């Protein structure tokens, strides 16, 4: 994230911060996700394409931190790596860029909810909130596009909604951004979700509701001039979502 | 890759 505030996962409860697992031993983070269900992360395709070995990840659920534990966090291999089998990825855009992580504790339990572990709702179908309208992001990645270290700490921000309009235009993203996206970003394109936070809730109150309206999914650069923060436009996967956590 | 999109990329 990209300027936006530090936050812990109680602001994000449902935020899952997902690592891999590499041969070696090594866990690096890859993604948030979103808890949509006790059992089910979402997050982005485009985060585990490379790696689509779900035994290689591990969810943690209630973490604020990147690197260490967080109190009450909850550690989850990975049942099912769900990717968006339409994902696509080039050049830019990721489409489809959607997964569903069916986590599983090594006591083959789901997501206890608590404090700092909650479900997200899903929007319901194609309602997403009207351009413009603030939606958080949350993540642990780059807070500078420079960066070379994710944040500790968990992020979050808060990007404007950009109308597919806009966001398509060429100047933006052109056609790279489809309906089944949401560009968001920051008036100033001073806060922006970013490398690592991808996967990550872009949260909107779907007036009342916090709704997971889009997942971090891609954008060129981060907080970069006419060039949104790129998500999953959740609202048309709910299919999709439907389909696989069933 | 230093990018969102490329997160756990081979490449990258």
């Amino acid at each position: 994230i990209i300027g936006g505030e530090f936050t812990t996962i109680e602001n994000q409860p449902w935020f899952a911060a997902i690592y891999r697992r590499h041969r070696g031993g090594s866990v690096t983070y890859v993604c948030g996700g979103s808890l949509i269900s006790p059992c089910w992360v979402i997050s982005a395709t485009h985060c585990f394409i490379d790696y689509p070995k779900k035994e290689d990840y591990i969810v943690y659920l209630g973490r604020s931190r990147l690197n260490s534990n967080t109190q009450g966090e909850m550690k989850f291999e990975v049942e099912n790596l769900i990717l968006h089998k339409d994902y696509s990825a080039d050049t830019l855009a990721h489409h489809n860029d959607i997964a569903l992580l069916k986590i599983r504790s090594k006591e083959g339990r789901c997501a206890q909810p608590s404090r700092t572990i909650q479900t997200i709702a899903l929007p319901s179908m194609y309602n997403d909130p009207q351009f413009g309208t603030s939606c958080e992001i949350t993540g642990f990645g780059k807070e500078q596009s420079t960066d070379y270290l994710y944040p500790e700490q968990l992020k979050m921000t808060v990007v404007k909604l950009i109308s597919h309009r806009e966001c398509q235009q060429p100047h933006y993203y052109g056609s790279e951004v489809t309906t089944k996206m949401l560009c968001a970003a920051d008036p100033q394109w001073k806060t922006d979700s970013c490398q690592g936070d991808s996967g990550g809730p872009l949260v909107c109150s779907l007036q009342g509701r916090m709704t997971l309206t889009g997942i971090v999914s891609w954008g060129r650069g981060c907080a970069l001039k006419d060039k949104p923060g790129v998500y999953t436009r959740v609202s048309h996967f709910l299919p999709w979502i439907r389909s696989h956590t069933k | 890759c230093s990018w969102r999109g490329l997160e756990n990329h081979a490449a990258c």
